[PDB]
C-alpha cells in the first residue's frame, strides 16, 4: 500500500540536453514530470516593456512580443527572486524583478541588426544567451530610425505563456518495442525501429506481455540556452514536490476544520 | 510610373509588385470589370420554341 | 419484468384475455358519447387499432409465445390505456403550421 | 475582449477554497475531492497512487469543463478506512518517492560529471 | 437605366485577391435567372476561363 | 391526358385506370377521387428519395385544397378567394389590393 | 516579414540563425546540410528557415528620411 | 534538334518568359 | 454446490468461417461424455488455445463452495474462498435464451443455452437433462482449465 | 542558378534510369 | 438583473425550415466568446460550426419562460411529428468511436473502466461484475455501456454490416459477425451499435428510451453517452491518411483489367453501332439505345471495381470503419478515392459537344469512347487528367448551380405552403377547423 | 529556342522573339475549334494505335488552364471540383501581406500577418502569381485526428503556446476619414 | 487550408495538453478525420505527406497539378528512408495520461491560412438600443448597435410551437410598446 | 409595412456569435459568452424570499 523506489542512470550529459532513463515507476508520474518539464518551470523572462520612441516600420506591439521570447540565463537568480504578484512593495523592485535598457539609434549608412546583445541589463548575471553562435536579432533599423526602450524581467512559468517555457522538446518514450500493445500497428514490417528498441532487425515488435507494467521512460529534454536540463529536472520536481505539499497542508487544514 | 525602376517606385512611396491599371477616383481604387456580350457582325440562327416562329435570324 | 420465463405452464385463462380486451376496447374511447352515430364514429376511428389490439392478443398465441400471467396481463392492459390516453391530440396544437 | 488572463488557471480567488471534501450519499465511505485551480498534473499521479493502494475500492478523476479549472476525485475504500487517510497517506509517499527520485537523479549527475 | 456593378472597389485584402479582381469578368444576364444554361460550365471555356474560380452564392 | 375516352375503350379496367392528372379527374370522377389522387402523388414524389412523411400530415393538406368543393389554388388566386377575412390576405400577398 | 524568436510547434531559439544560415547557404553548403549543419535535427523547426519569407527588406526600401 | 524526355524543364522557360516580358494584368 | 454443469470438453475447430475480430476466435468444442456441442468464445490473446487441448469446463452459479448466491459487483477485498482458485481462465455473463427442441405435445429432448458474459457468446447444446439448472435472465460463470494430460 | 542546374541534372539522370518503370499509382488514357 | 447561469432562453438558427429549430436552452456562462451547444442538438438546427450564426433570444416575463420552459425544450422535443423519429443523433466521432467501443475484442482494465465510470450523470456507485475475472479483471465494452443505458429497455436492431443470409441458417442467435443487437433490461448484450441503433431512425434505441423513459432521462441517456465516448476515445483514437487509402497492390491489377474490359466492351458496341448491327431498342431510337447501353457498360464496371476495391481493405481502416459506422461518408466515396469516379453527367446525359462535334479540340472529331465523354477512369489517389477534370469540375458546375436554384425555390415553395394552413388548429371539440370556424376533418388525422 | 530563351535576362531574348520565330501562335477561342490541339508534345506523338496523327498544335503546360486562386491550390486534381471553387473563393479572403507599403497606405480594413511563412509545397505556377514573395499563410504541423471532441464538426483544435509564440497572430487596422 | 477545409478553432490547449510525436513535436492544428471522405479531399493528404519529406529533406517540393512523376508510392519510399513510416502515421502519446494511442495518428506539416472572420467583428447584442425615427423599431446593424430581426419564419416556427405568449412579447412587447 | 413591420419585426434582448463544438454540455445548455450576458438583462420582480 506503498510506493516504489525508482532508479535512474544518465545516457548521455551535455550543456544543451540530457537524457536519462527512469526506471520503476508509474505512467502517470513520468507524464505528470513531464508536463511539468514543460509547463511548471520558474524562470525569468521579459514580462514589462516601456516603449518611449519606436520609429521602426514595424509595430509598435512587436517589439514588446520579440523581446518576451528572447530567453534569459537563470542558473541562480530563479531560486531568490520572488513572483512579482506576490511582492509586497511597488514598482518592480530590483528584488523581485530585473531591469533591461536597449537605446539604438542607426546613424551611419549601413543598415543597423538590432540584437540581444543591445539588452543591457543592470544585473550582471541575468543577460542574454550571449556568454559563450550569433545573437537573437531583434529587428532592422535604417539610417534615419532609433529604438529607445527599458523592460523589466520576472519569473513565470509556461502554464502562464510559452515565454517561460525553458524546455525546447520534450522526447519521452516508454516500452520502444510494442510489447504492452498499447498501439496496433496494422502492418508492424513497415514501421521503423526505435532509436532505444534492443529487438534485432529480423523480428519487428516483441512478443505480447499480459503481465507487464510500464516501466524504464524515457528522456531528452532539451533546454532552449537559458536554464541547464539537470537543473530543469530538479527545478521541476521541486515545484511539484511543493504544489503536493501544499496540497497535504491545504487536506490537513480541511479535515481539521470538519 | 511607364517603365520606371524599382528605386523610384520605392522612394515614391510605391511598390514595383502592385500590378496596376486600376483608377484613383477621390482616393479610392476603381477596376473596371470586363463585360463579355454578344459578338457583332455575325449571323446567330436560334430555334427560340416559345414564339411563333421556328427559326430566329439575328445578327 | 414479471419472469415469465416462458417453458413454464402459465396461470391465465383464456376468458380473462377476452374480458380484458373487451373492457379496454370500451375504455380507449375518441368520439364521446352514447348517441348511435357517437358510437359509430368511436367504432370507425378506433377500427384499426382494435383490429391489431384483437390481432396481438389472442387465446392460442398468449398461451404458446407469451405465457403471460394473470398480474402481468393486467399491468400489460393498465400501460396499454395509459400510452393511448397519452397519444391522444391535444387540442389547440397547430396541425396546419405542423403540415405545412 | 473577453478572453481570459492567464493568471486565473492557477492563482487562486478570494473566497475560493483550494480543497473541498463532499460525503457521497449512494454508497457508504465514498467522498468527492474538489480542487480548484488545478489540471490533470495534480490528479493523475494522486489516482494512480490510490489505485496502488489495495484498501481503495474506487479512485478515479475527471474535469467537468476543459476551460474551468477544476477536478473532482472520487475516492471508495473499505468501510475500516476512510478516504481521508487514504488521500493523505498517497500524498505523502508520493511526496517521498518524488524527493528519493531528485537524490538519485542528483547523485547520478554529480557522479557524470567527471566520473 | 444603366448597368451597374460596372466600376467596384478594388480588394486590397491580399495580393491574390487583387490579382483575381483585376482578371475578373461579370455576365450582364439578370442576376438570379431561373435558366441554368449559362451558369454552367460550358466546353469552350478551355484554357480561358479558370474552370475552378467562381462564387458560390446566387452569382 | 384523355382518360375520360380511354375508360369507354374495351378491354381497359374501369377501376385502376388513373390520370396522374389532378385537374382532369375532377370533370371525370369527382372531388373525392381528386383528393385521393393528389395524397397518392404527394406520396410518391414525397416518397421517391426514399425520406418519410407521416400521412396526417398530407390528408391535412389534401382535405384543406378540397374543403370548397373546387380545387383551391395555393397561391394568391386561390386562398385570397376564401372569405377569411380582409387583414388575412394581405399578409401573404396582394396587400393594398385585398384592403 | 521577420525570423520569429522561436519555433512555433518545438519552442527552440531559431531567431539567432537566420543571419548564420543565410553564410552557409552562401559558401557553398545547400539547405539540406546547412539545416543540420546548424543543429536542426526535428523537421517541425526547420520550416522557420524553409517557409520564412524576409519581407523586412522591402519595409526598409522605404527609408523615412536620406 | 527535339527535345525529347527532357522537356518538363524547358516547359516552363517558355512560361517565364510570358510572364516577363507581359504582366499579369498586361490586357487591361 | 450450485454447479449447474460440470464436464470435459476438447477442441476440434478454431475459427471456421474465418477469424474475424483480433482477440475473440470461435472454439468449436466437443464433449467427451455428455456429447454436446460448444461455441465458447475465449480471449485468444491472454489465454491462448491450440487444437487437441481439453478443458475441464464447469458452469456454476457461484464461486463460493458454501453457495451463498452473491449479489454481484467488483468487491477485491475477500478473504472468503473461491472455486476460481483452481481455474486458469474465469468469466461472468447472463444466460438470455434457452432454445430446444420443443413441440406441442412432447417435451423437449434437446435445449440450447445461449449466455452471453458481456459480449462473448457460448452455445451448449445438447440433451434436455443436463440443462436443468439453466434459466433465462439468470447470472452464470465458466470456471474452465486447460488439462495437461 | 543551383536550382536550375539541380533540375536539369534532375532530368538528365531521369532520362539515364530508363530501364523499368513498373508504378501503380499511375496511368493514362489510350483512346482507340 | 444580468443573464446568469440556469436562466431559460430560445436558441434558434437564422434558417427556420421546421419545427426542429427553435429550442429552449439553459445557460451557462463560459470566458471565451463563441456560442457553445451540444453536437448532438446539431443535426435539428443544420448548423456546421464552420462560422454560421445563430440568434438567441430572451423573455422578459416569468409566464413567458415558463412556456417556453414547458413547450419548446430540447429534452422535451426530441421527436418530430413529420416522421415520428428521433431528430437527434450521434452522427459524428462519436458514432464511429462508440461502435468500435461495442465490438466483441474490447477489453479494459480496472484502471480504465474505472475512469469512465467518473463521467457518468447516472451511476449507481457499483462497480459491475467483471467479463473475465481471471487471469486478470478485464471489462467489456458492450458491459460497461450497458450501464450508460437507462431503465429496463428491451429492443432489437440490425448493425451495418450484417449479412442477409444469416437469419435463415444457423448461428441466429449467436453471431460470429458481432450482429443482431439485442438489448434485455437495458443491457446490452450482442450486436455492434451504429446508426440503425443510436442514429435518427425509427425504432431506434433513443427512440425506444425517450418513448418508455422520460424525456429528462433520455438526455442524461445522450449525456451519458457522449461524456463516455468521447472521453474513451483519447485511449482509442481515430485518424485517417494516405495508409488508409492504399490498396494491396492486386486489387490495382484487378480494377486496370476491369476498365480494359470496359473499354474494349465499349469499343465493340461503337463498332457493332458504326456498322449497323445494333438494332434499335424497343421505346427508344438508335442513338438513344445505344447511350443506354455504354451508361449501362459503365456502371456495371464502375460497381465491379468498387466491390473489388471494398472487398480488398483491412479491418484497421479507417474509412471503412467509419462508412460502416456510418457517421460520414459512404461506399461511393471509396470507391471514387480508391477505385475509380465514374461518370461526369451533366444535365442527366453525359458530356455534350461543345465544339463541333467533339467535346475538346484534343479530341478528334466522332470520338463516343468513354474518356473522351466524361468517363474519368483514374481515382483522387492517382490523379486526374485534365480532360477529365475539366468534366469533373463541370459536373460540380452542375450541382453547385442545382443547389442555388433549390435554395431559391424551396423557400417560396414553403412559405405558399405556411401561409396556406395557418389557421388550421384542433379545437377543443376533438375537431379540426380553421378561422372560419369550417370543419376540415372531424378527427385530426382520421 | 530553347537555349537562346535560358540565357535571357542576361542579353535581350524575350517572348517577342519566340512569336516572331514561328514557333508559337495565339489561336482564339473561335478557330481553337479547328485545330488539332495536342496535351504534350513527348507522350502524344511517338508512335502506337493510329489516333489522329495529325496534330496541328500543343499545349505548353495542361495547369495553365487553372486561375490565380485556383494555381495555389497544390494537387487540385486529386480534390473534387467544389472543394477547389471553395477554396479558390475563399484564397481572396485570406490575410496577410497585401502590399509592401502597406504603413503608407489609408485604406479602410486592412489586415496584415505578422510571420507570413511561405508554402513548404509551392506549384510551378504560383512563381509568376508572386505568392511566394507576398503568402498569405502559415506552415503548421497538422495531424488529422479526433482527439478532444472540440473539432469534430468542422473544427480545429489550436496549441495555446504556439499562439503565444505568435501563431497566426496577425494585427487589425481601420483607417477614418473627416474633414 | 488550401483544399477547402474551412472551421472555426474550437478550443485552445497547452502545450503540455497537445499530444506528441516519439520526439517532442505537438501538433498545432488538429482537425476532423470525418472531413475528408465525404469531401474526397486526397490532395490534402498528399500536400501533407510532400510537406513531411520536403521539411525532413530540406527544399520546396513540387505541387504542379499535371505532372506525371509525383505519385504516392514514390514520396512514400522518398519518406521512409528518414526514420518515418511511408505513409506518415506516427506514434503520439495520450497529452494527458501519457499512454500511446492505439490508432497510429496522421501527422505532419501543412500550409494553412486564416480568414478575416474574426469574432470580435460578428459578436453582438443588444438592451432596448437606439430606435429608428419612420417606425418606433430597433436599428439594424452591428456598428449602427440594432437588433436582430425576427422572420416570418421564426414566426411560422413559434407558431407551429403554439407559444402564442411568447410570439405576443416578441412582436410587441420587445418591439414597439405603444398606446 | 406588413411584411416589413407585422409579420417579421426587430427585436431587443438579442445576439448572433459564431458556434463552436462543445460536448462537455448538455443537449439543453448554451455556452454563452461573458459579453452577452453582463448586456442582456431580465426583469424581476423583487419578492421577500
Ligand atoms: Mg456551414
Ligand atoms: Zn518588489
Ligand atoms: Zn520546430
Amino acid at each position: 500500500p506503498y510506493a516504489n523506489q525508482p532508479t535512474v542512470r544518465i545516457t548521455e550529459l551535455t550543456d544543451e540536453n540530457v537524457k536519462f532513463i527512469i526506471e520503476n515507476t508509474d505512467l502517470a508520474v513520468a507524464n505528470s514530470i513531464r508536463r511539468v518539464f514543460i509547463a511548471e518551470v520558474p524562470i525569468i523572462a521579459i514580462d514589462w516593456v516601456q516603449i518611449d520612441a519606436n520609429s521602426s516600420v514595424l509595430h509598435d506591439e512587436f517589439i514588446a512580443h520579440r523581446l518576451g521570447l528572447i530567453p534569459l540565463t537563470s542558473d541562480d537568480i530563479v531560486d531568490k527572486l520572488q513572483y512579482s504578484r506576490d511582492c509586497t512593495c511597488e514598482e518592480f523592485c530590483p528584488e523581485c524583478s530585473v531591469e533591461f535598457t536597449l537605446d539604438v539609434r542607426c546613424n551611419e549608412d549601413q543598415t543597423r541588426h538590432v540584437t540581444s546583445r543591445d539588452l543591457i541589463s543592470n544585473s550582471p548575471r541575468v543577460i542574454p544567451v550571449t556568454s559563450r553562435q550569433d545573437d537573437i536579432l531583434i529587428v532592422k533599423l535604417r539610417k534615419g530610425q532609433e529604438l529607445r526602450l527599458r523592460a523589466y524581467a520576472k519569473k513565470g512559468f509556461g502554464k502562464e505563456h510559452a515565454k517561460w517555457n525553458p524546455t525546447a522538446g520534450v522526447a519521452f518514450e516508454y516500452d520502444p518495442d510494442n510489447a504492452l500493445r498499447h498501439t496496433v500497428y496494422p502492418k508492424p514490417e513497415e514501421w521503423p525501429k526505435s532509436e532505444y528498441s534492443e529487438l534485432d532487425e529480423d523480428e519487428s515488435q516483441a512478443p505480447y506481455d499480459p503481465n507487464g507494467k510500464p516501466e524504464r521512460f524515457y528522456y531528452n529534454v532539451e533546454s532552449c540556452g537559458s536554464l541547464r536540463p539537470e537543473t530543469i529536472v530538479l527545478s521541476a520536481l521541486s515545484g511539484l514536490k511543493k504544489k503536493l505539499s501544499d496540497l497535504q497542508t491545504q487536506l490537513s487544514h480541511e479535515i481539521q476544520s470538519d | 510610373l511607364n517603365g520606371l525602376t524599382d528605386r523610384d517606385l520605392c522612394e515614391l512611396n510605391e511598390c514595383p509588385l502592385d500590378p496596376g491599371g486600376y483608377f484613383i477616383i477621390n482616393g479610392s481604387e476603381k477596376v473596371l470589370i470586363a463585360q463579355e456580350k454578344m459578338a457583332t457582325n455575325t449571323v446567330y440562327v436560334f430555334a427560340k420554341k416559345d414564339s411563333k416562329y421556328a427559326y430566329t435570324g439575328e445578327c | 419484468i414479471f419472469h415469465i420465463n416462458p417453458r413454464l405452464p402459465s396461470d391465465l385463462h383464456p376468458i380473462k384475455v377476452v374480458e380484458g380486451v373487451k373492457e379496454l376496447s370500451k375504455k380507449l374511447v375518441i368520439v364521446n358519447g352514447d348517441d348511435p352515430l357517437s358510437r359509430q364514429a368511436q367504432e370507425n376511428a378506433t377500427l384499426l387499432f382494435n383490429i391489431h389490439l384483437r390481432s396481438t392478443l389472442c387465446s392460442r398465441r398468449m398461451a404458446e409465445e407469451f405465457r403471460l400471467s394473470g398480474e402481468a396481463f393486467d399491468w400489460l392492459l393498465g400501460e396499454i390505456e395509459s400510452k393511448f390516453n397519452q397519444a391522444i391530440a391535444h387540442p389547440g396544437e397547430m396541425v396546419g403550421a405542423l403540415a405545412a | 475582449m473577453n478572453a481570459p488572463p492567464a493568471f486565473e488557471s492557477f492563482l487562486l480567488f478570494e473566497g475560493e477554497k483550494k480543497i473541498t471534501i463532499n460525503k457521497d450519499t449512494k454508497v457508504p465511505n465514498a467522498c468527492l475531492f474538489t480542487i480548484n485551480k488545478e489540471d490533470h498534473t495534480l490528479g493523475n499521479i494522486i489516482k494512480s497512487q490510490l489505485l496502488k493502494d489495495p484498501q481503495v475500492l474506487f479512485a478515479g478523476y475527471k474535469v467537468p469543463h476543459p476551460l474551468e479549472h477544476k477536478i473532482i476525485i472520487r475516492v471508495q475504500t473499505t468501510p475500516d478506512y476512510s478516504p481521508q487517510e487514504a488521500f493523505t497517506n498517497a500524498i505523502t509517499d508520493l511526496i517521498s518517492e518524488l524527493s528519493l527520485l531528485e537524490e538519485r537523479f542528483r547523485v547520478a549527475i554529480k557522479d557524470k560529471q567527471e566520473g | 437605366q444603366a448597368r451597374a456593378g460596372v466600376s467596384q472597389v478594388l480588394n486590397r485584402l491580399t495580393f491574390a485577391s487583387t490579382l483575381s479582381h483585376l482578371r475578373r469578368l461579370n455576365s450582364p444576364i439578370g442576376r438570379d435567372g431561373k435558366l441554368a444554361k449559362p451558369r454552367q460550365l460550358h466546353n469552350t471555356l478551355w484554357g480561358m476561363v479558370c474552370p475552378a474560380e467562381t462564387p458560390e452564392g446566387h452569382a | 391526358v384523355s382518360l375520360m375516352r380511354v375508360l369507354s375503350e374495351k378491354d381497359v379496367d374501369p377501376v385502376r385506370t388513373t390520370s396522374n392528372d389532378i385537374v382532369e379527374i375532377f370533370t371525370v370522377l369527382g372531388i373525392e377521387a381528386v383528393r385521393k389522387a393528389l395524397e397518392r402523388e404527394l406520396y410518391h414524389v414525397i416518397s421517391f428519395d426514399g425520406s418519410y412523411v407521416n400521412y396526417r400530415h398530407l390528408a391535412l393538406l389534401c382535405d384543406t385544397m378540397t374543403c370548397r368543393g373546387h380545387l383551391m389554388a395555393i397561391t394568391r388566386h386561390g386562398v385570397n378567394r376564401q372569405d377569411t377575412g380582409p387583414l388575412m390576405k394581405c399578409s401573404f400577398e396582394e396587400t393594398v389590393d385585398v384592403l | 516579414m521577420i525570423i520569429p524568436v522561436r519555433c512555433f510547434t518545438c519552442g527552440k531559439i531559431v531567431g539567432n540563425k537566420w543571419e548564420a544560415y543565410l553564410g552557409l547557404l552562401q559558401a557553398e553548403y545547400t539547405e539540406g546540410d546547412a539545416l543540420d549543419a546548424l543543429g536542426l535535427k526535428r523537421y517541425c523547426c526547420r520550416r522557420m528557415l524553409l517557409a520564412h519569407v524576409d519581407l523586412i527588406e522591402k519595409l526598409l526600401n522605404y527609408a523615412p528620411l536620406e | 534538334e527535339i527535345t525529347p524526355d527532357l522537356w518538363q524543364e524547358a516547359c516552363w522557360i517558355v512560361i517565364s518568359s510570358y510572364f516577363d516580358e507581359k504582366g499579369l494584368v498586361r490586357q487591361q | 454446490a450450485g454447479i449447474l454443469f460440470e464436464d470435459i470438453f476438447d477442441v476440434k475447430d478454431i475459427d471456421p468461417e474465418g477469424k474475424k475480430f483480433d482477440r475473440v476466435s470461435r472454439l468449436h468444442c466437443e464433449s467427451e461424455s455428455f456429447k454436446m456441442d460448444l461455441i465458447l468464445d475465449v480471449n485468444i490473446q491472454i489465454y491462448p488455445v491450440d487444437l487437441g487441448d481439453k478443458f475441464r469446463l464447469v458452469i456454476a452459479s457461484t464461486l463460493y463452495e458454501d453457495g451463498t448466491l452473491d449479489d454481484g459487483e467488483y468487491n477485491p477485498t475477500d478473504d472468503r474462498p473461491s472455486r476460481a482458485d483452481q481455474f486458469e481462465y474465469v468469466m461472468y455473463g447472463k444466460v438470455y435464451r434457452i432454445e430446444g427442441d420443443e413441440t406441442s405435445t412432447e417435451a423437449a429432448t434437446r435445449l440450447s443455452a445461449y449466455v452471453s458474459y458481456g459480449g462473448l457468446l457460448m452455445r451448449l447444446q445438447g440433451d434436455a437433462n443436463n440443462l436443468h439448472g439453466f434459466e433465462v435472465d439468470s447470472r452464470v460463470y465458466l470456471l474452465m482449465k486447460k488439462l495437461a494430460f | 542558378e543551383w536550382n536550375i542546374v539541380e533540375s536539369e541534372k534532375a532530368l538528365v539522370a531521369e532520362s539515364h534510369n530508363m530501364k523499368n518503370q513498373q508504378m501503380d499509382p499511375f496511368t493514362r488514357r489510350q483512346c482507340k | 438583473r444580468h443573464m446568469c447561469d440556469g436562466d431559460i432562453v430560445i436558441f434558434n438558427r437564422q434558417p427556420t425550415l421546421h419545427k426542429m429549430s427553435m429550442m429552449g436552452h439553459r445557460v451557462r456562462i463560459l470566458p471565451w466568446s463563441t456560442f457553445r451547444l451540444n453536437l448532438s442538438v446539431t443535426t435539428p438546427y443544420n448548423a456546421d460550426f464552420d462560422g454560421d450564426e445563430m440568434n438567441l433570444h430572451l423573455p422578459q416575463s416569468l409566464e413567458t419562460r415558463a412556456e417556453i420552459q414547458e413547450l419548446a425544450m430540447v429534452p422535451r422535443m426530441i421527436v418530430t411529428p413529420q416522421s415520428n423519429r428521433p431528430v437527434m443523433g450521434i452522427v459524428q466521432d462519436t458514432l464511429t468511436a462508440v461502435r468500435k467501443f461495442t465490438k466483441r475484442d474490447v477489453f479494459l482494465e480496472r484502471g480504465e473502466v474505472m475512469n469512465l465510470l467518473m463521467f457518468l450523470s447516472t451511476w449507481d456507485g457499483k462497480v459491475p461484475q467483471p467479463a473475465i475475472l481471471k487471469p486478470r479483471p478485464l471489462w467489456t465494452g458492450k458491459q460497461i455501456f450497458s450501464l450508460i443505458i437507462p431503465g429496463h429497455i428491451n429492443c432489437i436492431r440490425t448493425h451495418s454490416t450484417h449479412p442477409d443470409d444469416e437469419d435463415s441458417g444457423p448461428y441466429k442467435h449467436i453471431s460470429p459477425g458481432d450482429t443482431k443487437v439485442v438489448v434485455e433490461n437495458g443491457e446490452l448484450i450482442m450486436g455492434i451499435l451504429c446508426k440503425k441503433s443510436l442514429g435518427t431512425s425509427a425504432g431506434s434505441l433513443v427512440h425506444i428510451s425517450y418513448l418508455e423513459m422520460g424525456h429528462d432521462i433520455t438526455r442524461l441517456f445522450y449525456s451519458n453517452i457522449q461524456t463516455v465516448i468521447n472521453n474513451w476515445l483519447l485511449i482509442e483514437g481515430h485518424t485517417i491518411g494516405i495508409g488508409d487509402s492504399i490498396a494491396d497492390s492486386k486489387t490495382y491489377q484487378d480494377i486496370q483489367n476491369t476498365i480494359k474490359k470496359a473499354k474494349q466492351d465499349v469499343i465493340e458496341v461503337i463498332e457493332k453501332a458504326h456498322n449497323n448491327e445494333l438494332e434499335p431498342t424497343p421505346g427508344n431510337t438508335l442513338r438513344q439505345t445505344f447511350e443506354n447501353q455504354v451508361n449501362r457498360i459503365l456502371n456495371d464496371a464502375r460497381d465491379k471495381t468498387g466491390s473489388s476495391a471494398q472487398k480488398s481493405l483491412s479491418e484497421y481502416n479507417n474509412f471503412k470503419s467509419m462508412v460502416v459506422s456510418g457517421a460520414k461518408g459512404s461506399k461511393i466515396n471509396i470507391s471514387q478515392v480508391i477505385a475509380v469516379v465514374g461518370q461526369q453527367n451533366v444535365e442527366g446525359k453525359r458530356i455534350p459537344f461543345g465544339f463541333k462535334h467533339r467535346t475538346l479540340p484534343h479530341f478528334i472529331k466522332d470520338d463516343y469512347g468513354p474518356e473522351s465523354r466524361g468517363f474519368v477512369e483514374n481515382s483522387y489517389l492517382a490523379g486526374l487528367t485534365p480532360t477529365e477534370f475539366f468534366f469533373h469540375a463541370m459536373g460540380g458546375r452542375e450541382g453547385l448551380i442545382d443547389t442555388a436554384v433549390k435554395t431559391a425555390e424551396t423557400g417560396y415553395i414553403q412559405r405558399r405552403l405556411i401561409k396556406s394552413m395557418e389557421s388550421v388548429m384542433v379545437k377543443y371539440d376533438a375537431t379540426v377547423r380553421n378561422s372560419i370556424n369550417q370543419v376540415v376533418q372531424l378527427r385530426y388525422g382520421e | 529556342h530553347i537555349d537562346q530563351l535560358k540565357e535571357r535576362e542576361y542579353n535581350n531574348y524575350s517572348w517577342q522573339d519566340l512569336v516572331a520565330s514561328g514557333v508559337v501562335e495565339y489561336i482564339d477561342t473561335l478557330e481553337e475549334e479547328t485545330v488539332m490541339l495536342a496535351m504534350t508534345p513527348d507522350d502524344l506523338q511517338e508512335k502506337e494505335v493510329a489516333y489522329c496523327s495529325t496534330y496541328t498544335h500543343c499545349e505548353i503546360h495542361p495547369s495553365m488552364i487553372l486561375g490565380v486562386c485556383a494555381s495555389i491550390i497544390p494537387f487540385p486534381d486529386h480534390n473534387q471540383s467544389p472543394r477547389n471553387t471553395y477554396q479558390s473563393a475563399m484564397g481572396k479572403q485570406a490575410m496577410g501581406v497585401y502590399i509592401t507599403n502597406f504603413h503608407v497606405r489609408m485604406d479602410t480594413l486592412a489586415h496584415v500577418l505578422y510571420y507570413p511563412q511561405k508554402p513548404l509545397v509551392t506549384t510551378r505556377s504560383m512563381e509568376y502569381l508572386r505568392f511566394r514573395e507576398l503568402p498569405a499563410g502559415i506552415n503548421s504541423i497538422v495531424a488529422i485526428a479526433s482527439y478532444t471532441g472540440y473539432n469534430q464538426e468542422d473544427s480545429v483544435i489550436m496549441n495555446r503556446s504556439a499562439v503565444d509564440r505568435g501563431f497566426f497572430r496577425s494585427v487589425f487596422y481601420r483607417s477614418y476619414k473627416e474633414q | 487550408s488550401r483544399h477547402g477545409q474551412k472551421g472555426t478553432c474550437g478550443i485552445q490547449y497547452r502545450q503540455e495538453d497537445m499530444p506528441f510525436t516519439c520526439e517532442g513535436i505537438t501538433p498545432d492544428i488538429i482537425i476532423n478525420p470525418h472531413a475528408i471522405p465525404s469531401r474526397m479531399t486526397i490532395g490534402h493528404l498528399i500536400e501533407c505527406l510532400q510537406g513531411k519529406v520536403s521539411a525532413n529533406k530540406g527544399e520546396i517540393g513540387d505541387a504542379t497539378p499535371f505532372n506525371d512523376a509525383v505519385n504516392v508510392q514514390k514520396i512514400s519510399n522518398l519518406l521512409s528512408d528518414y526514420g518515418y513510416h511511408l505513409r506518415g502515421n506516427e506514434v503520439l502519446y495520450n497529452g494527458f495520461t501519457g499512454r500511446k494511442i492505439t490508432s497510429q495518428i496522421f501527422i505532419g506539416p501543412t500550409y494553412y491560412q486564416r480568414l478575416k472572420h474574426m469574432v470580435d467583428d460578428k459578436i453582438h447584442s443588444r438592451a432596448r438600443g437606439p430606435i429608428q425615427i419612420l417606425n418606433r423599431q430597433p436599428m439594424e446593424g452591428r456598428s449602427r448597435d440594432g437588433g436582430l430581426r425576427f422572420g416570418e419564419m421564426e414566426r411560422d416556427c413559434q407558431i407551429a410551437h403554439g407559444a402564442a405568449q411568447f410570439l405576443r412579447e416578441r412582436l410587441f412587447e420587445a418591439s414597439d410598446p405603444y398606446q | 409595412r406588413v411584411r416589413g413591420n407585422l409579420m417579421g419585426k426587430r427585436v431587443d434582448f438579442s445576439a448572433r456569435t459564431v458556434i463552436t463544438p462543445d460536448p462537455n454540455l448538455s443537449i439543453d445548455q448554451v455556452g454563452v459568452p461573458r459579453s452577452i450576458a453582463a448586456n442582456m438583462t431580465f426583469a424581476e420582480i423583487v419578492t421577500p424570499f
